[PDB]
């Protein structure tokens, strides 16, 4: 129910062009949502944001975290449903803090479909002191690795 | 001949090592990278904020 | 009376839920905790506020700063909560200021209880090296090891 509050609250706020907490009620409908349960909604939520933040010169630099979300929630899916946002996506990959969103992407994305662990865990043991983990990150780390459980896992 | 000579020989150690300190070097480079995650880490999420 | 005031007026910034007014005031509450030498206190107010913070990103790199704050706040307090709320405040210990925490506190409670104040003042200046002393910690760290000591004489 509060997630409906987000929603039809923000739903107020975007039609009062309000963008922070328009975008911001999202956020948090998406966060909890996609591990949860709805899952095309999380990329639909995070490429809603995720174009009008690439639209204004304020907004463009959040976009990074934003297409991250987007991104790393694998929705039982194996694929590089990520890649195609890197080939969508206005990276700009000389720009090397999506390396940190895209080429931890281009590694892991072979690492689950090659059903490896000891690469697809390395991402993180090395991504965790580059960048402190919060329990969403961790937890979505532990939800496509119950994905790897399900490619590997009897 | 009816020659047997078994031999053995001395080693020249390699430069370098003035003192052994110098692998701290290699613990100043760690250190920057223990410095810099956190500038960029503190620094797109202080542009987020 | 300064302290009574900025305790009562955080309770009002916490009764309208503004909690950073109420934490700037319960730092010179706290932190005039030290001097005023109610280190019982001042370990009862940094838990409660930073332990609220590992959620937040607005304040999680500063959180450590806080038990930080908490941990060397000692009246020679030797029990293992110190090695344990810096484990419940769940903290990557080769996190790179709380190499600045709590591994510094390692040496600096180890050697206490080795009994040993001499590489004990070395490796305070050794954190020196990396991470220069301000005005609270400093006039706290003499506190404490004057209790390091007068507890070395006997």
């Amino acid at each position: 129910k509060a997630i409906a509050h987000y929603e039809q609250s923000a739903d107020y706020y975007k039609g009062e062009e309000s963008n922070s907490s328009a975008n911001k009620c999202l956020l948090k409908v998406a966060g909890y949502a996609a591990q949860l349960e709805q899952y095309q909604k999380a990329i639909d939520i995070y490429e809603q944001v995720g174009t009008s933040a690439m639209d204004s010169p304020l907004l463009k630099y959040s976009a990074k975290d934003y297409f991250f979300k987007a991104a790393l929630c694998h929705f039982c899916i194996d694929m590089l449903n990520a890649k195609l946002a890197v080939q969508k996506y206005e990276e700009l990959f000389p720009a090397f803090s999506d390396s940190r969103e895209c080429k931890l992407m281009k590694k892991l994305l072979e690492a689950h479909e090659e059903q490896n662990v000891d690469s697809y865990t390395e991402s993180v043991k090395e991504y965790d002191s580059i960048s402190r983990l919060d329990q969403w990150l961790t937890t979505m780390l532990l939800r496509i690795k119950k994905t790897i459980q399900g490619d590997e896992e009897d | 001949m009816a020659e047997d000579a078994d031999m053995r020989n001395e080693l020249e150690e390699m430069q370098r090592r003035a003192d052994q300190l110098a692998d701290e070097s290699l613990e100043s480079t760690r250190r920057m990278l223990q410095l810099v995650e956190e500038s960029k880490d503190a620094g797109i999420r202080t542009l987020v904020m």
